[PDB]
């Protein structure tokens, strides 16, 4: 059972789901057709937010975390 | 019980002792009472040196709660207090001009006001002389009389009641009844009098 | 670094408390951390806890952490 | 002397300079831009003074100046607006919703959503819906609030597909929106299929740039949160078997684009959560965590001495404190600390005082 593990694995997980689904959408939008997930996978952005949520899934809630999961998720929508 | 004698009683004003240099007498009083500093007691959980208050109304919320619910007391005091204030509001509203600009939208005069109008003036009393019963006018004290209508007034409010009444809006339709001299509270009161007139041939049975 | 530093303890009632009273900070009460409004519900220990800051005319200046 | 009651009803004028403005909004305006998320604790305000005044917020309006740029192209992004049980969290969607109604926006404004998870009474099954128990009392009363929600674009959306309603009835091509919802009301033992086939209808127009779907849901700790409605054995479903919440959880998944929906988290009713308890995920569970997508959170905090002074400016105008000793300098301090920075405190005691 992989729901009962040390640390939550990003791999294979409903958040990277629906980030993946996010992604699609915005490409399909921004007319682009050539979608490549291992070249997305590489960016700096969805690497801070899978260790945000990594980070909010193992410790418990503080400050720091949710702030730093707000950023990630400014700087990677492309949204003011 | 738990507490010794000699102890005076906590006090509540503030403003009075912020600058307590006007004359000399109560200097030397407070001189001498702050010397030997007695073990003055503690403050209940029920008095508050706030300015957003009032006894009246504190004692009153304190003969409200039945057992030990002081948080129910309180919230039925503030829904009492928030119906009146919604209805004086709306009545407000609901007028003209002459109407609205001869009276207030202050509910604690309101309360004393009736207050002042359910407190009864004589009382009677059951003096048994020679095997009977008879009602005796007697003389009473203005907190007598207070706690007396305040009572009344609660009693009134809770026995009489049917089944699709309610209680906030009740006593709040009861108050404002009482205001406007017209309620069953001073009905009580007027029998109460007219009752001890029609026996006012009985005051040489007292005895002080 | 404890400015406007003090201690204090108490019992009554069987209960114990240990207030940490600070001269500069806003008008908040935090009790075992978190604030005073999660902890005390009711306006009674409001008022209670509210009456010394209010017999000394010291409102907003004081912060504590009991 | 506290400015307030000068900056008319514009929600787009609302920037830095205009901190704390009671602006006045017109009696009409309410009953169309909000026709259902409406506390019950402050509608009693709103019929006493006869001016909706709300005011001006630093979280509240941060929250406009970043719909000044947002793409359409862009799926749907939420905005939580979490904080402490008190300062504003189920009344700080407002000044939001009213900002994008002016712009011609599609609102789906929901009332509650801890009203649709709780004290349920009746009971019915479906079978055009997966097999699953919603509630048809319920949908008789969101879809009458619905067409006065956004009356300039629920009459041009078209049906662009057939629906088999019942064995008497159906939907034809070329259907104004506005006729589908008033639809199945009249009949009320199909009436909780509605909420299914019309919410789905918009995902497909909102791509376009005539048309802006914005979900305006209060309070996202219902819909991932457990249950406590029993059947007729005495056992507690999961909120995964409710028709009438299915098909909405499938809306907040950015599955459409044309702006971003929002959300409001409240207190009335979060099951299972403590009271001291006050961050999104220790009130939503390990359900409202999972799905939640890339948001933008807003911690709604305290009150600064800044707005603490145009509140008691506001009704010493309107001659509100009925008080003698009251209005004296001392004694403005004592409010403060009654309240510790909270507007929902300050109205319980303002309420009679
Ligand atoms: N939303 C909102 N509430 C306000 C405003 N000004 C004062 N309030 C009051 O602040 C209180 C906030 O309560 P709220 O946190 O939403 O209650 P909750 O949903 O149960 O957590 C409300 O009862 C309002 O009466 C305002 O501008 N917006």
């Amino acid at each position: 059972t992989e729901a009962d593990m040390e640390e939550y694995i990003w791999e294979n997980s409903s958040s990277e789901r629906n980030i993946l689904e996010t992604l699609l959408q915005m490409k399909a939008a921004e007319k682009n057709m050539e979608i490549n997930k291992e070249e997305l996978l590489g960016t700096k952005e969805i690497e801070e937010y899978k260790k945000s949520v990594v980070s909010l899934k193992n410790e418990e809630e503080n400050e720091n975390s949710i702030s730093q999961y707000k950023e990630s998720v400014k700087r990677l929508l492309n949204v003011t | 019980s738990r507490y010794s004698p000699e102890f005076k009683d906590p006090l509540i004003d503030k403003e009075y002792y912020r600058k307590p240099v006007e004359e000399l007498t109560e200097e030397e009083k407070y001189v001498r009472e702050l010397k030997k500093t007695q073990l003055i007691k503690a403050a209940p959980a029920g008095k508050t040196s706030s300015v957003f208050e009032d006894p009246v109304i504190s004692k009153f919320t304190n003969m409200m709660m039945i057992g030990g619910n002081k948080v129910l007391a309180r919230s039925l005091m503030i829904q009492t207090l928030e119906a009146v204030k919604r209805k004086q509001f709306e009545k407000y509203h609901a007028a003209s001009a002459e109407e609205q600009a001869t009276i207030e939208r202050n509910p604690y005069t309101i309360f004393h006001q009736a207050l002042k109008n359910c407190e009864p003036m004589i009382g009677l009393v059951p003096i048994l002389k020679g095997g009977r019963f008879y009602q005796v006018p007697v003389p009473l004290p203005d907190r007598r009389r207070r706690f007396l209508a305040m009572k009344w007034m609660i009693t009134e409010c809770r026995d009489k009641k049917h089944q699709r009444t309610l209680m906030p809006e009740k006593l709040s339709h009861k108050l404002l009844e009482a205001f406007h001299n017209q309620g069953p509270v001073i009905k009580r009161k007027h029998d109460l009098h007219k009752m001890a007139e029609a026996n006012r041939a009985l005051a040489h049975y007292r005895w002080w | 670094q404890g400015m406007a530093f003090s201690k204090s303890e108490g019992k009554r009632k069987t209960a114990k408390a240990e207030a940490i009273v600070y001269k500069h900070g806003s008008g908040r009460i935090k009790v075992n951390g978190i604030d005073y409004q999660l902890y005390f519900p009711i306006t009674q220990d409001r008022e209670q806890l509210m009456f010394p800051f209010h017999f000394v005319d010291r409102l907003g200046k004081h912060d504590v952490t009991c | 002397r506290a400015i307030s009651r000068t900056n008319e009803n514009d929600p787009a004028k609302h920037g830095d300079q205009h901190e704390g403005q009671h602006y006045n909004i017109s009696p009409q305006d309410l009953e169309t831009v909000f026709p259902h998320g409406l506390p019950p604790r402050f509608v009693m305000q709103v019929k006493t003074f006869s001016e909706a005044c709300l005011m001006v917020r630093k979280p509240a309006l941060e929250l406009l100046h970043y719909l000044k740029n947002t793409s359409f192209a862009y799926p749907a992004i939420r905005y939580l607006l979490y904080g402490e049980k008190g300062t504003g969290k189920t009344l700080s969607l407002c000044h939001v919703i009213h900002f994008c109604a002016k712009q011609d926006w599609l609102i789906l404004h929901i009332p509650d959503a801890h009203l649709w998870v709780k004290n349920c009474r009746d009971l019915l099954q479906s079978s055009y819906n997966k097999q699953r128990f919603d509630q048809p009392l319920e949908a008789s009363t969101w879809l009458k609030n619905f067409k006065t929600t956004n009356e300039r674009f629920l009459n041009q959306i078209k049906v662009q597909e057939k629906y088999v309603w019942n064995k008497r009835e159906s939907t034809e091509k070329g259907s104004p929106l506005g006729e589908v919802v008033e639809q199945g009301i009249t009949r009320v033992r199909n009436a909780t299929d509605a909420v299914g086939i019309v919410l789905k209808e918009l995902k497909r127009q909102s791509s376009l740039g005539m048309f802006h779907l914005l979900v305006a849901v209060d309070g996202i700790n219902a819909l991932w949160g457990r249950t406590t409605l029993k059947r007729e054995d005495k056992s507690p479903i999961a909120p995964e078997e409710l028709a009438l919440v299915h098909n909405l959880r499938k809306m907040m998944k950015n599955d459409w684009h044309g702006g971003a929906i929002v959300s409001a988290l409240s207190q009335t009713g979060s099951l299972f959560k403590p009271r001291k308890a006050y961050l999104p995920q220790e009130l939503l569970g390990k359900e409202g965590f999972d799905a939640l997508d890339p948001f933008i959170p807003i911690l709604v905090s305290n009150y600064n001495p800044k707005e603490f002074e145009s509140c008691i400016q506001y009704y010493l105008e309107n001659n509100w404190l009925q008080h003698e000793k009251a209005p004296t300098e001392e004694g403005k301090k004592e409010l403060l600390f009654l309240s510790n920075a909270n507007p929902s405190l300050l109205e319980r005691h303002c309420a009679y005082l």
